[PDB]
């Protein structure tokens, strides 16, 4: 039977049409592969990103079978303001400055860096940020410890929102790691931060990351 | 082309696309008998809204016995779907549509996109693009939630046809 036939039957049987169109609700297309490096600005809306050994895939959220049925750009703002209170919880962020006062200062005049971290961190705890500057402008590279990386559509549209058209956001695989690079093209209580972060220790487990990631880091600075 | 056919196709376009009375422009029935290169009606497409485009195409064909042709247009800050009975750049799975550009969809085009012929209904969504007044048009094929439900309903529908 064809759709042609269905219409002829539905004209007499509106009860059956209802039931029919209600069952046709499972996406069987939506998934497509993509090329690394992947520019998030040049992407399809309401698509997740699935990166695994098996494939690098954009997939319409309607078609996604990983994310069940969150944190906003505006939400990450309010963590930004209160980072002062969540320092040991965000010790992974600050390890990223490598005990620099100057970079840590720069991230006080660049909220999207904290936000984009905050947004990715909500999605994935297993990340290692690292920061550096070129011409007073702070950059961040988010290294994923694992080869299986799912980036929900909601996290993406919101990273893009937080970045305005100031920053480039990019996903690539560099020296066997998925890395999201956040490259700044343009640009409040510094004092207690500088102190608490200067006072906070960096543990030997974390220093091993940065050691193992040294050439990866050298390669990401350009 | 005639009056009641015209009424039929206009009403069905409202029903199938779930349009408000505000969202459909109708060419005069008297005009379109004589000029088939004009559209029967044109629908305003809201962004982020699933529209049953294959279903609508097949509806038209079943009543005209003519291969229909609908055209997506980026009119500048809106997408419209212009519905033609006959025809006078065609759709793929995803499509960029800039100001002034057109994208033709026919049943033949839907056919080439979709992965299998049976148990598959193709719909579409318009998305507002990152920058500029540019829209993306996704075509997405849908199957049954449950294949049992669907085999059943067909058997029932086979039984109805007389
Ligand atoms: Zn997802």
């Amino acid at each position: 039977l064809t759709l042609h036939d269905l219409h002829d039957i539905f004209r007499e049987h509106p009860e059956l049409e209802l039931k029919y169109l209600n069952m046709m609700k499972m996406a069987i297309t939506g998934k497509e592969s993509i090329c690394l490096p992947f520019n998030f600005h040049s992407h399809r809306q309401h698509t997740c990103l699935d990166i695994s050994p098996y494939g690098n895939e954009q997939v319409s959220r309607i078609a996604c079978t990983s994310c069940e049925d969150l944190p906003t750009a505006s939400d990450a703002m309010v963590a930004f303001i209160n980072q002062t209170s969540n320092i040991m919880k965000n010790r992974n962020f600050y390890y990223g400055f490598c005990k620099s006062s100057e970079l840590l200062k720069l991230s006080t005049n660049q909220p999207p860096i904290f936000q984009i971290y905050y947004l990715l961190h909500a999605a994935n705890h297993d990340i290692v940020p690292f920061m550096h500057a070129e011409d007073g402008r702070l950059h961040m590279h988010v290294i994923f410890e694992n080869p299986d990386v799912h980036i929900p559509c909601d996290c993406i549209t919101q990273m893009l929102t937080a970045a305005r058209e100031d920053y480039s956001v990019t996903l690539n695989i560099v020296r066997d790691h998925v890395v999201i690079s956040v490259l700044c093209h343009a640009v409040i209580d510094v004092t207690i931060l500088q102190r608490k972060i200067d006072e906070m220790d960096i543990p030997n487990d974390v220093s091993e990351s940065f050691e193992r990631y040294k050439e990866l880091i050298q390669e990401l600075c350009q | 082309m005639n009056k009641v056919l015209h009424q039929d196709l206009v009403q069905a376009t409202r029903r199938i696309l779930k349009l408000g009375p505000s969202e459909l422009r109708v060419t005069d029935a008297g005009l379109i008998c004589k000029n088939p290169n004009y559209s029967v009606c044109d629908a305003m497409l809201k962004t982020d809204t699933v529209y049953c485009v294959e279903y609508l195409l097949s509806y038209w064909e079943s009543r005209t016995d003519h291969v229909p042709c609908f055209i997506f247009k980026n009119t500048g800050c809106a997408v419209s779907l212009c519905c033609f009975v006959r025809a006078p750049r065609h759709v793929g799975e995803f499509n960029v549509l800039k100001v002034n550009e057109s994208l033709i969809v026919t049943l033949k085009d839907i056919e080439e996109i979709k992965p299998s012929a049976y148990g598959v209904l193709t719909k579409c969504v318009v998305r507002k693009s990152n920058s500029a007044s540019v829209f993306n048009i996704e075509l997405i094929a849908f199957g049954p939630e449950n294949e049992g439900e669907y085999e059943n309903l067909l058997r029932e529908l086979y039984a109805k046809k007389a």
